[PDB]
RNA sequence: ACACGGGUUCAAUAGGUCAGACCUGGAAGCUCAGUAAUGGGUGUAGGGAACUGGUGCUAACCGGCCGAAAACUU
RNA sequence: GGGUGGGGGAGUGAGAAUGCAGGCAUGAGUAGCGACAAGGCAAGUGAGAACCUUGCCCGCCGAAAGACCAAGGGUUCCUGGGCCAGGCCAGUCCGCCCAGGGUGAGUCGGGACCUAAGGCGAGGCCGACAGGCGUAGUCGAUGGACAACGGGUUGAUAUUC
RNA sequence: GGGAUGAGCUGUGGGUAGGGGUGAAAGGCCAAUCAAACUCCGUGAUAGCUGGUUCUCCCCGAAAUGCAUUUAGGUGCAGC
RNA sequence: GAAAAGUACCCCGGGAGGGGAGUGAAAGAGUACCUGAAACCGUGUGCCUACAAUCCGUCAGAGCCUCCUUUUCCUCUCCG
RNA sequence: AAGUGUCUAAGGGCGCAUGGUGGAUGCCUUGGCAUCGAGAGCCGAUGAAGGACGUGGGAGGCUGCGAUAUGCCUCGG
C-alpha cells in the first residue's frame, strides 16, 4: 500500500531523530607514541599492536 | 520466440536509404522535405 | 565443535566445511590469520581440535586430520612443529584478537593466532 | 567573544542525512576528542567530517595562532549541496530517478578553557 | 534489533582439554585364513555435536559512562 | 533605473484544469542492489583495499559459463596516466575519461567471375496525368568455378608479417 | 509438458500494405495497444458532455415553473 | 568583473575543498560566479510540550523570555 | 502525618538569528518575431541546391576552402 497522505513534518522529523549512531571510546591508552583513545572493544590489539593507527 | 527488432545495414539501406528514396516521387519528396527542415538527410 | 545455529558460513554447510578447512590450513601455515570475527568464532574450536590431534601424534591422528585439511604438507608441519609445540597446553591453542572492522562491509575483523 | 577558527568542506559527495548522523557525534566536544571519536565511528561519513574538523583545528593553529589542546567544536553544519539526478531503469519500462545528494560540512571551533 | 538472564580472574561464562551419558557400530595399522570377493584377532573398537562433572589453557583484558543533595506549610 | 500629476495602451492579476516546465519535499535512509557457481588466506600497491595485482588453497561450467567465425556494434583493442562523473556499494581498478598507438593478403571473405527468387528496366504496350507492367539487358548470394600450407613473432595483426 | 524425418525447425536474400496484405480463421498478425497501423497535413476537427476561467468593494438579486421541441441532463420564448 | 587584475605564497587535505594572504570599489562578485524569491534542508536561541485527543485556528487568558521604560530607589543626579 | 510546589527534552511546535539548495524577481542581450521602404527575382549537363570526405603545425566543432584545399592571380580600396 501507499502513503494515504504525506507526513506532517512533525512526525517526519520526530523519527528522523531516531536514526542515531552508537559510541564508545577508551581514552588514555599508552601504545607506541602518544596515548590514543582506541575503543574498549579493540584495546587488546591496541596493546599488542594489531591495529592501524 | 523472444524477438524485437533485428538490425541490418542491407535492409536499412535497401529500404530507408537515399538511393531508394530518390527511386520514386514520394521519396524525392521526402528527401526534399528533410532538406527543407535542415537535417542531415536520408 | 558443536554445530552453529543460524545460517552456516559462506553459503551452505558444504561451503562452511571448505571455509573452515581453508582457514585452518592457512592458520597452521602462518600462525597469525585475519578473518571476520564470525569466521574466527567458528574456527577456534575446529582448529583447537585439529591441534589436539597434532599433539596426539600418530598415524590415526594424521589420518583423521587429513580428513579435514587435504594438504599433506601443512599437516606435515602440524604433526611436526605445531603439534609438539603444545607439549603442555591441554586446550587453549588459539587466541582471538579484535581488529578494526573492514571498510566496505564494516565486517568485524578478528585475528586468530596459534598461541605462539 | 572568542578566537574561533572556521572551515567548510563543500560538495562532499556524502548525503546530508548520512553526514548528519555522524555530525551529531561531535556536537560540542573537544577538537581532538572529536577527531578521536570520528576515527572509530564506523558511520563512514567520518571521512569528510573528521577531515574538516582536523582542517579547522589546523586553521586555528596556523592562521589564528592558537593551541590545539584547547579547541572545542562550536558548530557543525551539513548544509545541502547540489543533487545530480541519475536515471535508473526499473521493471516494465518505467524509469525512476536517483538523487546523487551531496553535502557541505561546516565546522567552527573555539578556544575556551 | 532492543530487551531478559549468566559471567568477568576470588571466574567455571563460552571455548579447549580430561573422565563420563548417549549416537553409531566394530577404526587404522599390524597379523592370520582365504584362489580371491572378503572373514576372524588386537578391541564395546574408532569416530563424535549440543547432555553431566572436572580442569585456570584461550576469551572475558591493568575499563568508559550516566548518576543524589530536596522550596516549603498545621 | 523609478517616483507622482493629466492621459493613451495592455500577453494586466491564478489556488485548482489527474494543467505545463524547473526546483524540492512525504514514503525513507525505507525497498532493492539483477539468479541456489563460493569464496577466501598470505603478500603488494595505495592517502584509502571484501571487490585491484601477484600467488596458493577451495569451488562452478566443460555439447558450455570453452575456442572461433557471419551479421550487429564501431575502437570498447593495446600502452601510459586519471579516479572531479558512471560501475546498483567501494575501487588504487574498469568495456569509464583523457592522450597515444594498433587492423599488412595474388590464395582467407566479398568486388576485379556467374547467376536464383526478386529489383530496376533503353526501346515498349497500357494508362487521362500521376503512374503500371515489362522485353532486350544490368544488378541480386543466401548458392556455382577460383591459387597456401606447417611454424615462429609483438603491447595490440595474422592462411596477411 | 506437447512435437522431434516432418503439414518440422531455422539462416540468408526477396515479395504482398491499409477498407488493403496475410490468415490450417483467432476478427488473429501487419514494428510492445489492428472491428482498419503509424506519421505529417485538413486541424486549433468536433462534443448539447467533463474540467478550468486569475484583483477589490458598494447596491440590487433570482430560478429549478409554463409551452414547444428527434425534445426531456440541451434549447427558444415566456415567468422570476 | 570596468579590466582576468581568475586568488602568487604558506596552512589542513591523497584530492575536492577550504583558512590566512593578496587582486578588486565590492569575494556581502571565486571560473559551482550579476540581483538571489519560495518550497526544501540544517545550526543556535526565548517560550511551550512526555495524563493527553479535537479542520490544527479564534477569542478570553496566567506565566516565562524580550527590548522599552515612569518611579520606591541609590543622591555616586557633577556620570545610570 | 497530611497538603502544596516548577524544574526534565529522547524529541517535537512556534518565532527570531545564521547559513545551504534552487534559480524566481529586477536589469540586460552577441537572439527572434512583425512590418515599412529600394532592390533582386531564379540556379543547373559550362553540372545546381544539399551534402559526404578532406584541408590548418597541434584535438575536434563552427566557419572558409577544395588534393593549388582558412587558399591562388589581376584589377581596385
Amino acid at each position: 500500500a501507499v502513503p494515504k497522505r504525506r507526513k506532517s513534518r512533525s512526525n517526519t522529523r520526530s523519527r528522523r531523530s531516531q536514526w542515531k549512531a552508537a559510541k564508545t571510546e577508551l581514552v588514555g591508552v599508552t601504545v607506541a607514541g602518544h596515548a590514543h583513545k582506541v575503543p574498549r572493544r579493540l584495546l587488546k590489539a591496541a596493546r599488542l599492536g594489531l591495529i592501524d593507527f | 520466440g523472444k524477438r524485437t527488432f533485428q538490425p541490418n545495414n542491407r535492409r536499412r539501406a535497401r529500404v530507408h536509404g537515399f538511393r531508394l528514396r530518390m527511386r520514386t516521387r514520394a521519396g524525392r519528396s521526402i528527401v526534399s522535405s528533410r532538406r527543407r527542415k535542415g537535417r542531415r538527410t536520408l | 565443535p558443536k554445530p552453529t545455529k543460524g545460517p552456516r558460513l559462506g553459503g551452505s554447510s558444504s561451503h562452511q566445511k571448505a571455509i573452515l578447512a581453508n582457514l585452518a590450513t592457512s592458520l597452521f601455515e602462518h600462525g597469525r590469520i585475519t578473518t571476520t570475527e564470525p569466521k574466527a568464532r567458528a574456527l577456534r574450536p575446529y582448529a583447537e581440535k585439529l591441534i589436539t590431534h597434532a599433539k596426539k601424534g600418530a598415524l590415526h591422528n594424521r589420518r583423521e586430520v587429513l580428513k579435514k585439511l587435504r594438504d599433506k604438507d601443512v599437516v606435515h608441519t602440524l604433526f611436526a612443529e605445531i603439534g609438539p609445540f603444545f607439549a603442555d597446553r591441554d586446550g587453549g591453542y588459539t587466541r582471538i584478537i579484535k581488529i578494526e572492522a573492514r571498510k566496505g562491509d564494516n565486517a568485524p575483523m578478528a585475528v586468530i593466532e596459534l598461541v605462539r | 567573544e572568542y578566537p574561533s577558527a572556521v572551515a567548510k568542506a563543500r560538495f562532499v559527495r556524502v548525503s546530508p542525512r548520512k553526514a548528519r548522523r555522524v555530525i551529531d557525534l561531535v556536537r560540542g566536544r573537544s577538537v581532538s576528542d572529536a577527531l578521536d571519536i570520528l576515527r572509530w565511528a564506523p558511520q563512514a561519513a567520518s571521512g569528510p567530517v573528521a577531515k574538516v574538523i582536523a582542517s579547522a583545528a589546523a586553521n586555528a593553529q596556523n592562521n589564528g595562532g592558537l593551541d590545539p589542546a584547547t579547541l572545542v567544536v562550536a558548530t557543525v553544519y551539513a548544509d545541502q549541496g547540489p543533487t545530480a539526478k541519475r536515471i535508473r531503469p526499473r521493471a516494465q519500462g518505467r524509469a525512476f530517478r536517483i538523487r546523487r545528494r551531496t553535502s557541505h560540512i561546516t565546522v567552527v571551533v573555539e578556544s575556551r578553557p
